[PDB]
């Protein structure tokens, strides 16, 4: 058994500590290890689309109703105006999002796609094989669509308890969504082949169809990592990313909190129309909720005046429901906005801009369909294990100051390391990897007085 | 009714859902009795008691008509509450309860579901809780094993004095039960006025219980008055009318559509099969968390699952350039769907019928459609879409 | 007469495939033709602003009234309170967008301006001739403001039906909108004369004032086209923009949604109104819905009930009409934001985000004052034609691997012109066209297995 | 005494102009003067969780509200549900925003921290000196927390009007802040020693702990002022940079809107409260609001009509709070979202966006922990005295016209000066400051008809 619960603290996760130091010289802290890893999210970009049937949602065909209704028929085109406008702009949203998914070429993708990389995700040309978990994993009440209605019609298993087939007693119409799953797979598809070219220039009219790993590296030589290294590591780079990407098979569950979301956008949407169903069995103070058992009981003066006090209750409810419903919609279409604008950034092309994408910067993201909207994952390099060290402001020839030197994406670091007779070397910004300090490392620069003064020797230029 | 729900005579292009089909549900059967006759035949003699003194009648299991049993009076007074005088009659129920006393045509006054007469403060209450039919008559001269009291009287005071003998508090009639004092009051009261005091002990929280009562003179034919109250139950609806089901089609297993239906006066319509009995037995009706019946543990050994009724969703698809539409029924596949229909939606589709008149349903993966033709072309703008990659081509 | 409609499914755009090919080289989609094209967007800023004299619009200074609504004083009041607040809301906003509209200095617009571009679209110093077609293709009811109130007032034609009087009666008061078209003109006039510089270093507090034509070669230097072409082509592709200029005359039709947008902002500013001034007739099951009217037909108790009855119903609407435009309030104001962020990016300068601006990268974009808002229009560059060439990852002297080369917003193409005697060639980035191979289109790079190993001739460098 | 208020019209700040001209110069706008200045803003990010005891609320353990709330027993639960995720929609945005102002590595902050400048708004390690200002400017109630309960209970002074103990009465209960103070200030701590580097390659991983004041030389020669002028006049800098942080001394009113912002937060919170709070004294018609007081006055069948009525009367009102407070909490969660992303790019690092941070450009950015929120302050650039002076398109050696150059962040100036033999000079872009034209100061460009015909001294190149 179990104890008591245990109070205690919430720990802070201290950062290390750097110095800012006097002089020509400052502490750099610089990784000398690093993960893969990838950032989740899920953003719901529809809110699934019905209408009523609104008058037998209210009386079934009764006759009181038929003369009542006269005096509210009004009332049920202003809730058919709002739910059809709300309708249409979830449709509208679709459109876009697809407008701005389409590519102008693509290459194919294969098996073997990914080169190096297992890519078990991939589509088994279906959704991609994510997809496809995910979609299991969630429990889905599925709407009907075809054949739907006969599976309401009494053919086999009438134990089915679906509250999705009852829709034929509200009235309730689940409407369908705007592209065949197909088609969006096609799109997916031409999404992950839009990869390669990423950048490379522009990369914006011009398709490359370069090497996915030389892709990553050139992702991480903009990172700040040397080629030479991304070279000779290629393997153990090719594993630890392979190893981020198996980690995604763990993804199904709740302690994904993306995958959670996606749990409760079917729950909200379910959750509205079963509010709605319950509210017809909702008596109002009525001798009962049903039409035809208060006629078996009653004068039709008192049936009037019941049947009255039954409507009003009715439509209170489906005029509430449909104001929210509308705050849903607009909700989404936003919702929408910013998932296109991840595509578009976060997704078709490296990010430098952090804080969104992954947390480790970014290099490559990918984006699939979620049910009711998109689920983004991002691949980052998350730095470790961090050591200071020593480096310069810059370099200039103290024979000759007008000459002076400033590294490129990288420092200039005290030597550490016995391959270099050199009193100074250069690494990557992203990583400690020392190098020779040469042209391409550096930059002319204008004088300053951080700059040390060498009077010995410089390679990039001879002084 | 699109234009009109506008108010204009030209509704923009697009797609509107119109109102469902019905689906026609087919003529009724039902589940009523096996039962014996309610028979009423304690009426029939002796005097009936004073309001204090009520005499009940309950019926469970039993078939009646009451217009027979109305016969053998004259009703100087038909009233109700919560039912329609006829309804009353034509409703089965799972019990049935009449409550019967002496009562003259003067005092006949202070008989009402809301009287505040002291005939409701100390000899009569009815409860809300059921329907309630109250009758007021007089005895047929040839009705001569009735009886009838000396007088017609009532209780007028039922209070219990404080210990103290200063502070008094009255206790009034419970709903459908007698009041407290007819423990200390005579059968009668033997005289208008006529009062009794019992003195209270510490078991029963002290004091006195004080009680009085009134009396009116006899009439030469008796005059009667009668509390009628129905109980609506779930399995137990067993008092129901006289069965009609003589020179009938055989019931109730047709299914055929969803039928319409009175099981043991339960009604409603709805689709059934035989299919697997859950638990639990005996309970006959077993319902859903919205208390709708989940299905039938019926007489026959079959459990019958309910699988309510059905309906058609429709929508029209209209693009006003050409003043032309189609419409879809989708889900209900064309095997529910024909060149005419009577379910029914409107009174009449003629505005589909306007090519539609020579020309069949076509079946589609949203489901049955009318007005369109397989073109199966590929389309860069729906214009009007269908969902999926779906479309109505202009 | 038309027959029945198709059944018919939703077409695919299929993107053209390009396949990665092994070792030193690969293919490059690159357009050998390309059209101008301009995306318009209408954001709406503001609502109309409205508030009402919330006495009358219950009882026109009926006497039972003046001391039944002492009751519901505060009731007004709070009503009151939430719409001046909201009123302030979007005079806040307004008085934002304009800090961000103005500039600290700009051109003089001429006519000419534009120089070989006609911009039949110039204010003829008004608002834009855009502005006014786009005013006088709305459907608007004018607001009367002034004289207003004495078109209300039977001075000559009282045939006019318009609801825009009808607010004596409600005690409705449409507010004034917060600047003078005059002066919305002179600041519009002022982004105008902020074009150029658009780039040219920071371009923020330097004003350059250099060519029109030039600016948008340097935008499209920017894109990836060598100059040499974009002189040489100078005047077509003048042609092609002012054609892709002259389509704009077109756009003042529903089928641009953004002009429907715009129709459909002022449909809710007046259905909101319109909606109100239907309840004042609307009886509440009251013997009448005017009080005067029963009064004559009541004893005064029962003169009280219904006056009860009529006010409830009548402060009900009132209250959930500013429920409602709360809502919209925010929302605009949000709206206006992002039109003030894409006015910042998207119109002050050249945008190389993406997903935004135009759909064929972008160039020069423009922003005009839609009635409650704004309509932008983004030119961009449309790619067509495209043609599949091969490329080298990069070049080394073979001789001399230390020395590599890898080509600068362009491509190392084999060579296929007959100018060029070299074995490769460069292109711009954003379109075909061979160049020779020099130092201005290329780098300095580390060596890679990839670049081909040239053991002949180069001339950037030597060697 | 004050007379008649003033009829005027409104001032147009009409902008500089400047004319485009023919050929192979144009003008140029650049400031002779500038000053430092600071935008400021108020971002809420949290809305004041409460919940209430949804049956004391309606009756104070009444019994007949004890059998007649059976009836709306799920009501309640309804209204907990609602309040319950909203309160964790709440905290989640709280770990959202704090997982993003996490840093791996910073500076300490000490005493002296700034360097040149005095930073007198430093935590005095407690808040910042400028957070405890604020927070004591502000007309809060704080809540009680604890001791709390204990001050509502009688000890002492029973003058404590506050509506802050009187939550018992209703059963409200505020809800505790997910973060204690000191971590925040911990937090924000870090957030401090974040700075330096800002830039400094990618300073993504990296931590250069770089002097403060050529971190702004730094940040300023991307702004495109020179060095040399930085250097030079770097105690004029400093002294105008403190000028304009002194300033902040006077930010502590509502004229700053920021603050009055601030004020209305608190307010929003506040005032939705002591709505319910009136609402426990609205009779509803009833006999009396207080069901002890029509215990009293009635018989037991008007008792239960009674209560009926003040019943849904009570529930109406705590129904619709919930639901202004779910679209409250939203609001909230977005604005949150916003202020991260502000922390991401407008204080973490320069931001070159524009539009947002300061309005004089951008350099650093400070972030404050204000009541419910966070409030910005930016640092920039605000240019003065601008010039107009001659500039050249480009240069080019007429002798061998495939030589041209073109400056570089700045532009070839007729030259003005007595220093400069050479018949042009440079600037940098932001600012007038006369130059000689060197390599570091221009790029090798193709030729262009507007650039210079010099066929006589160039020293970048020779030729």
């Amino acid at each position: 058994v179990p104890g008591e619960m245990r109070l205690a603290s919430i720990a802070f996760n201290h950062p290390i500590q750097v110095d800012q130091l006097n002089s020509s010289y400052f502490k750099l802290s610089i990784p000398t290890n690093f993960s893969f890893g990838v950032t989740q999210e899920y953003i719901q970009t529809t809110i699934q689309k019905v209408t009523v049937d609104c008058k037998q949602y209210v009386c079934n065909g009764f006759q009181k109703c038929e003369q009542l209704l006269r005096e509210y028929g009004q009332f049920c085109s202003k809730i058919n105006q709002a739910l059809h406008g709300a309708n249409l702009r979830q449709d509208d949203s679709v459109r876009n999002l697809f407008a701005s998914v389409k590519s102008s070429q693509s290459s194919p993708i294969i098996p073997g796609f990914g080169g190096d990389f297992n890519l078990t995700l991939l589509e088994p040309v279906a959704r991609s094989a994510i997809e496809d978990l995910l979609f299991d994993k969630v429990t889905i009440a599925d709407p009907g669509y075809m054949q739907g209605y006969d599976d309401c019609m009494q053919q086999g298993p009438a134990s089915a308890r679906d509250l999705i087939c009852a829709q034929y007693v509200a009235g309730y119409k689940v409407l369908p969504p705007l592209m065949d799953v197909n088609m969006e797979a096609a799109y997916t598809s031409s999404l992950l082949g839009s990869i390669a070219g990423v950048g490379w220039t522009a990369g914006l009219s011009s398709f490359a169809a370069i090497p996915f790993a030389q892709s990553i590296f050139y992702r991480l030589n903009g990172v700040g990592i040397t080629q030479q290294v991304l070279s000779e590591n290629q393997k153990l780079i090719a594993n630890k990313f392979n190893q981020a990407l198996g980690a995604m098979q763990t993804g199904f569950t709740t302690t994904n909190e993306a995958f959670h979301k996606v749990q409760d956008a079917v729950n909200n949407n379910a959750q509205a129309l079963s509010k709605l169903a319950s509210e017809l069995s909702n008596t109002f103070g009525a001798i009962s909720a049903s039409i035809g058992d208060i006629i078996q009981r009653l004068d039709p003066p008192e049936q009037d005046a019941q049947i009255d006090r039954l409507i009003n209750g009715r439509l209170t409810t489906l005029n509430a429901f449909v104001a929210q419903q509308l705050v849903r919609s607009e909700s989404a279409a936003l919702s929408a906005q910013l998932a296109k604008d991840k595509v578009n950034e976060c997704v078709k092309a490296q990010s430098k801009r952090s804080g969104f994408c992954g947390q480790g910067t970014h290099i490559v993201s990918f984006v699939v369909n979620a049910p009711n909207g998109l689920y983004f994952m991002h691949v980052g390099y998350y730095p470790s294990n961090h050591i200071e060290v020593v480096s310069a402001y810059g370099l200039c020839d103290a024979a000759n100051p007008t000459n002076c030197i400033a590294p490129v994406n990288g420092y200039f670091i005290k030597t550490n390391n016995t391959r270099i007779v050199d009193e100074w070397s250069y690494t990557g910004s992203s990583f400690y990897a020392p190098e020779p300090i040469t042209s391409l490392n550096t930059k002319y620069v204008a004088p300053q007085v951080t700059y040390q003064n060498i009077s010995t020797n410089l390679p990039p230029p001879l002084l | 009714q699109l234009h009109c729900s506008y108010e204009s005579f030209d509704v923009e292009s697009g797609v509107y859902s119109v109102s469902s089909f019905e689906a026609k549900p087919s003529g009724s059967v039902v589940e009523q009795a096996e039962g014996v006759e309610c028979d009423f035949s304690p009426l029939l003699s002796g005097t009936p008691p004073q309001v204090y003194n009520f005499k009940r009648l309950v019926f469970t299991n039993c078939n009646y008509n009451l217009t027979k049993l109305l016969s053998l009076f004259s009703v100087n007074d038909f009233t109700c509450s919560q039912i329609s005088p006829a309804a009353i009659a034509s409703n089965c129920y799972s019990s049935l309860i009449l409550d019967y006393f002496s009562y003259p045509l003067s005092m006949k006054s202070d008989l009402s579901v809301s009287s505040a007469g002291p005939i409701s403060q100390f000899n009569y209450k009815q409860s809300f809780s059921n329907p309630t039919c109250l009758i007021l008559a007089t005895v047929p001269h040839n009705l001569t094993t009735i009886t009838k009291p000396l007088k017609y009287s009532y209780i007028n005071k039922c209070s219990r004095f404080l210990s103290d003998d200063r502070t008094e508090v009255p206790q009034l009639v419970n709903a459908n039960q007698y009041s407290p004092c007819v423990s200390i009051v005579p059968s009668t009261v033997w005289e208008d006025g006529d009062y009794y005091r019992k003195q209270l002990s510490p078991l029963e929280g002290g004091g006195w219980l004080v009680a009085s009562g009134s009396t009116v003179a006899m009439t030469e034919q008796l005059q009667m008055g009668f509390g009628i109250t129905v109980q609506y139950g779930t399995d137990t609806n067993s008092v129901c009318p006289k069965l009609e089901f003589a020179n009938d089609t055989k019931i109730a297993s047709q299914l055929g559509n969803c039928v319409e239906y009175s099981l043991y006066g339960v009604s409603g319509r709805g689709v059934f099969q035989n299919c697997t009995a859950v638990g639990v037995r005996q309970q006959r009706f077993v319902y859903d968390a919205y208390q709708n019946l989940v299905g039938y543990y019926s007489d026959d050994g079959n459990y019958y699952c309910l699988r309510a009724c059905v309906s058609v969703p429709v929508s029209v698809i209209y693009d006003k350039e050409t003043k032309t539409h189609a419409t879809l029924f989708g889900s209900v596949a064309c095997e529910h769907i024909s060149s005419t229909m009577s379910q029914y939606s409107r009174s009449t589709r003629s505005m589909l019928k306007r090519r539609d008149s020579t020309y069949g349903p076509l079946q589609t993966p949203v489901g049955c459609v009318l007005g369109l033709v397989n073109s199966s072309l590929f389309v860069e703008d729906c214009k009007l879409p269908l969902g999926q990659s779906l479309c109505a081509l202009p």
